[PDB]
């Protein structure tokens, strides 16, 4: 079927992740991995408005949103988004999640209908579907996610928290942790988010990973409770060295 | 970095040892102050 | 001293040994077989530039029921020797299948090149797993020729490792652009083999499977055929965790492990605590030589007499004599 | 000095731990331990 | 002196030192057993678990050379500072 | 012609042998190369250059820090109050006329303190 | 300290000879020198 | 330039153990200088 | 009774053999043929 239809922040301290799974405690650890900077400069989007952009995908993607009655419902990632190359598609159609890798050919301007479910208009066709996943059926919250694509596997990891702040990124310690893990093996360098479109109240911020070193410090319980960047200031680096 | 790199053929060593990381710092007492230090202790030993 | 007397004085031994003297096996009850019969025995082969992949999970690696009706012409395995595959767990198993020429059979290797290595299927450096081969010139090659398994000839660039491409556009060689249609600096990327029985030895088909895992670092449901064994705790035992060979003593442990972790380390990275694979519970790991030893003598001209000095223990608590 | 760029040296240096950071305490030690000798021997006079 | 003596504790710092650097030294020699030496693991058990007999050599044999090498660095710099604190003695002996 | 390397590139007055192609330092770096098109000689100087010293106080007291480069002037700009002192460039620090004993020895005859809109 | 049991590694310690036991003797004489120097400092007086 | 990323390695951890062992010696031997020197420092600082 | 040949000027893209060619054997030594892409050679010399 089918249908036609910049604001600035700084990262306070947010783009911590689990990099591996063993349990330590009362132990500060360096690691060299894929980070979001210390204060860096992630891009703001509204949907009260109303944008949806394909963003590109250089090395890993930190996505960040902010809202009450879940307008984000899933992301597609691809090098072209048509049907001549494969196209990976996660969605949430609130009763089930679900991802697939398939030659879709994408509709310009995707969106999914809330009247309940009422519009599909993602994809105008789906062939040559090589992998499928599907769960079992089914401002105040703050979801931030990790994407990155490491030899074909594709890694994401997940938090959530209640927040309740109008505007901004909230400034606090929060750390992810690895939520899955896929085979896909594509090509991907351009990415779109699908919006929920009600027939919106939320907002969203996009930033990009760089490869850092990262000192964290491990509670006497199982988590992390702060982290330093070796690069952001002479005195992170002496406090590094 | 502004006479390093310039019509020295590699005749000082002072910029092989630079471009590798070996470096020699300044004493916190300059001469200037050996001197007075010295100047003082004849003062008092002459005179007291 | 290396010497057969002794002044007199005191000198420093060895540590106390505190031997185990027990053997401990824990392992997942896992009872089922894996997937040997539609695997191996899968009628038809995806082609090499749309290599089929499958997960494999929930079963006991013997591959002791191959030697049977199975022959390979090449095996090979990177990260692990092939003696220990029966006693380890695997944590993540995928199988990669596919069909291929006879001689570009060595260019699936890390570090390899050519046309399958770059345009068609790429392995990474650091890859672990292992990679089997076998000719099959009486079952996928037909009289007249078989043209059904298909090979991609001309690409833009390299693959990176574990990726696949299934577009079919019209490659361009020289500077007019190709609109779709054949022409002259135009080509179908795409190619077939022409495998037939008359062949020779280089051109007949082989059947490719890499298996890729990776060890002692996640949760594993693929193990070998070894069998468990009752917990013992409160004693210095030589233990095998999934794999993971030691020596010590088991308690219990107040930490709380993560649903996705499975060992913890100590700063020296050795492992301080485990979670049974069977009753779920956290148990502490501790070394048992403990205590240095001190002999105190005379000259060994005077007598023979010695005293024994254990430092840093009670006597009350025993291990002493 | 032992890599001069090529991260891919720097990346294989890490497996080696901490002996950089000895030898830099070393050295400055040695750095401290100068300035201490030469302010022992000549600063005894508080008066100039 | 006997509050000059509870004023504050660095008037004691010549003494700290000799403990900190004592306990600084050792704590290190610990850490760096984490170190891989160019081996395909830190721990010998992986390795022992892992590889066969003829495989294992090589990599214990470098990881036998790291260790002994941070050893030797130890023992070396204990020296040093032993002669140093033999230094220090025979001076407040002679002042006695 | 297949030599990876990273530096910067300045016209020579070395005079290369037709059968000599690359020039080397006693650390067996190269110093000079024949350009295989204009035939010409050129220079290649590393780019990293001058050490980094971090001034701080106690951070239980405060977060405010100067940085001293070395061997480097400060009008010469790769450099991020400003004041040249006879061991390098130090900036986040300003100068004063008085004297005082020596709290954080910088070298030269300089020190530095955290003083009283506290400041260093 | 380089093998902690494992007897493979104990037994590929053997070809490397008697560096163990210079440490050891190293490590010894710094310990009696200790005690040689605390001694020398206090025990002077032969009288309590 | 020469060598792929799984031959490079074996050739790079020999040049860096290389290279530590020398800065290791130099750092050994500027310390058994450094006590030297403070040993002179000190019967100058007696004789002032 | 081998025969020897001498190559010069010339660009070296293989990517013209994988159309008509296929070899059952193929090494390399001192180089790793994934650079081969990105390499000059000075003197050229093939055996038949
Ligand atoms: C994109 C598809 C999607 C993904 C990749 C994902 C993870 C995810 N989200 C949630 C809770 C949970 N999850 C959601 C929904 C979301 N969080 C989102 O990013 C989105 C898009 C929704 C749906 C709108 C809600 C509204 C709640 C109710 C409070 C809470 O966040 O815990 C879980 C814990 C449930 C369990 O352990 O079985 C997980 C693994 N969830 C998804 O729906
Ligand atoms: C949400 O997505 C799932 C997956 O496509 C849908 O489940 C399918 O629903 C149709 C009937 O409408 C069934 O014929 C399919 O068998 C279902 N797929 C699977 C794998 O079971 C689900 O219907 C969607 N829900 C909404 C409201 O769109
Ligand atoms: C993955 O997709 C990107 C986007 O097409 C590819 O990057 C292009 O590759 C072609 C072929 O060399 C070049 O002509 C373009 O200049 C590239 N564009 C950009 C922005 O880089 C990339 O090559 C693909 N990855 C692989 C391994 O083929
Ligand atoms: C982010 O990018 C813009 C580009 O103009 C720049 O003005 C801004 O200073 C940067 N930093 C922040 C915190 O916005
Ligand atoms: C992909 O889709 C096309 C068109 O339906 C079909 O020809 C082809 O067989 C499918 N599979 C692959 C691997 O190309
Ligand atoms: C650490 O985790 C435990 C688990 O509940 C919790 O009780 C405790 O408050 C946490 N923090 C500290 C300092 O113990
Ligand atoms: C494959 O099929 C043959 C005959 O059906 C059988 O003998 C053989 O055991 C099978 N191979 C495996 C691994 O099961
Ligand atoms: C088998 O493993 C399960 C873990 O899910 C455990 O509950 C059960 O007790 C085990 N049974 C035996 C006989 O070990
Ligand atoms: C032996 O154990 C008892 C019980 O705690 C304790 O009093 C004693 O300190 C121990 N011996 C030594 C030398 O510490
Ligand atoms: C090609 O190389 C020759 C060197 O003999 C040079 O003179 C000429 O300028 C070069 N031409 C171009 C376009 O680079
Ligand atoms: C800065 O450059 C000028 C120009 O030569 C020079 O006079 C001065 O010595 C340089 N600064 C220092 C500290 O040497």
């Amino acid at each position: 079927q089918c249908v036609n239809l910049p604001a600035y922040t700084n990262s306070f301290t947010r783009g911590v992740y689990y990099p591996d799974k063993v349990f330590r405690s009362s132990v500060l650890h360096s690691t060299q991995d894929l980070f979001l900077p210390f204060f860096s400069n992630v891009t703001w989007f509204h949907a009260i408005r109303f944008d949806n952009p394909v963003l590109p995908f250089n090395d890993g993607v930190y996505f960040a949103s902010t809202e009450k009655s879940n307008i984000i419902r899933g992301w597609i990632f691809g090098t072209t988004l048509d049907s001549k190359t494969q196209s990976l598609l996660i969605v949430n159609n609130a009763t089930n999640v679900v991802i697939k890798v398939c030659e879709f050919q994408f509709c310009n301007d995707p969106f999914l209908g809330v009247y309940m479910e009422s519009e599909f208009r993602v994809y105008s066709s789906a062939n040559n579907c090589t992998f499928e996943y599907v769960s079992q059926p089914f401002f105040k919250n703050l979801r931030e996610f990790v994407f990155k694509n490491i030899d074909g596997y594709f890694k994401i990891y997940s938090k959530h928290t209640p927040i309740n702040l109008v505007r901004d990124l909230p400034q606090g310690f929060s750390a992810l942790e690895p939520l899955v893990d896929l085979p896909i093996g594509i090509n991907i360098t351009r990415f779109q988010t699908l919006l929920a479109l009600h027939r919106g109240a939320a907002a969203y911020y996009v930033g990009y990973l760089q490869p850092r070193t990262f000192l964290l410090k491990y509670n006497e319980n199982g988590t992390i409770t702060d982290a330093v960047d070796c690069a952001l200031d002479p005195l992170s680096e002496t406090k590094c060295t | 970095y502004g006479d390093c790199l310039g019509d020295i053929a590699a005749r000082d060593l002072i910029c092989a040892q630079k471009f590798n990381g070996l470096t020699v710092l300044p004493p916190l007492l300059t001469d200037e102050m050996i001197a007075q230090y010295t100047s003082a202790l004849l003062a008092g030993t002459i005179t007291s | 001293l290396k010497s057969f007397t002794v002044e007199k004085g005191i000198y420093q031994t060895s540590n106390f040994r505190v031997q185990p003297t027990e053997s401990i096996v824990r392992f997942p009850n896992i009872t089922n077989l894996c997937p040997f019969g539609e695997v191996f025995n899968a009628t038809r082969f995806a082609s090499v530039y749309a290599w089929n992949r499958k997960r494999i999970s929930n079963c006991v690696a013997d591959y002791s029921v191959l030697y049977n009706s199975a022959s390979f012409s090449t095996f090979k395995c990177y990260g692990v020797s092939p003696t220990k595959l029966n006693d380890l767990c695997f944590t993540n198993v995928y199988a990669d299948s596919f069909v291929i020429r006879g001689d570009e059979v060595r260019q699936i290797a890390p570090g390899q090149t050519g046309k399958i290595a770059d345009y068609n299927y790429k392995l990474p450096d650091d890859f672990t797993g292992c990679v089997i081969a076998w000719n099959s010139n009486n079952l996928d090659s037909k009289v007249g020729g078989n043209y059904n398994y298909l090979y991609r000839l001309f690409r833009k660039s390299n693959l990176k490792p574990f990726e696949r491409d299934i577009s079919t556009e019209i490659y361009q060689a020289g500077s007019t652009p190709c609109n779709g249609v054949e022409g002259f600096n135009c080509y179908f990327p795409l190619q077939s083999y022409g495998f037939q029985p008359t062949n020779g030895v280089g051109y007949q088909p082989y059947r490719v499977v890499v298996l890729s895992f990776e060890l002692l670092h996640a949760p594993a449901t693929v193990c070998g055929p070894k069998k468990s064994t009752n917990l013992v705790k409160n004693k210095c035992v030589n233990f095998n965790f999934n794999g993971l060979t030691g020596t010590g003593v088991l308690t219990e442990s107040n930490k709380k492990f993560l649903p996705f972790q499975q060992f913890g380390r100590d700063i020296a990275d050795t492992t301080d605590a485990v979670r049974d694979p069977q009753t779920l519970e956290i148990l502490d790991i501790t070394p048992c030589s403990f205590g240095g030893v001190s002999v105190i003598t005379p000259g060994t001209n005077t007598s023979n007499q010695v005293a024994v000095l254990y430092q840093d223990v009670n006597c009350t608590e025993v291990p002493v004599a | 000095y032992i890599c001069g760029d090529s991260t891919e040296c720097s990346n294989l240096l890490l497996q080696y731990g901490s002996f950089c950071t000895q030898l830099n305490r070393a050295l400055t030690g040695i750095a401290v331990e100068q300035d201490k000798n030469t302010q022992e021997v000549f600063a005894q006079v508080k008066q100039i | 002196i006997q509050d000059s003596l509870s004023s504050t504790a660095s008037a004691l710092g010549k003494l700290q030192d000799v403990v900190n650097q004592n306990a600084q030294a050792l704590n290190t020699l610990v850490k760096q057993l984490s170190s891989n030496f160019g081996a395909i693991s830190s721990v010998l058990n992986d390795i022992l678990s892992r590889l066969d007999k003829v495989e294992a050599e090589v990599q214990i044999d470098r990881l036998i050379t790291g260790r002994l090498q941070s050893l030797q660095t130890y023992v070396t710099q204990q020296l040093i500072r032993a002669a140093e604190i033999r230094a220090s003695a025979n001076l407040a002996a002679t002042k006695m | 012609n297949g030599l990876t390397g990273t530096g910067v590139l300045t016209e020579s007055n070395k005079k290369f042998l037709p059968f000599q192609q690359f020039g080397r330092d006693i650390a067996d770096t190269t110093d000079a190369v024949r350009d295989p098109q204009t035939l010409e000689i050129l220079d290649i100087t590393p780019c990293s250059f001058g050490g980094v010293s971090v001034i701080t106080p106690g951070t239980n007291t405060s977060n405010q820090v100067a940085v001293l480069y070395q061997d480097v002037n400060c009008t010469e700009v790769p450099v991020a109050n400003v004041f040249q002192t006879r061991a390098g460039c130090l900036i986040g620090a300003e100068h004063v006329n008085n004297s005082y004993e020596c709290d954080i020895p910088i070298g030269a005859g300089i020190c530095a303190s955290y003083q009283t809109s506290q400041s260093i």
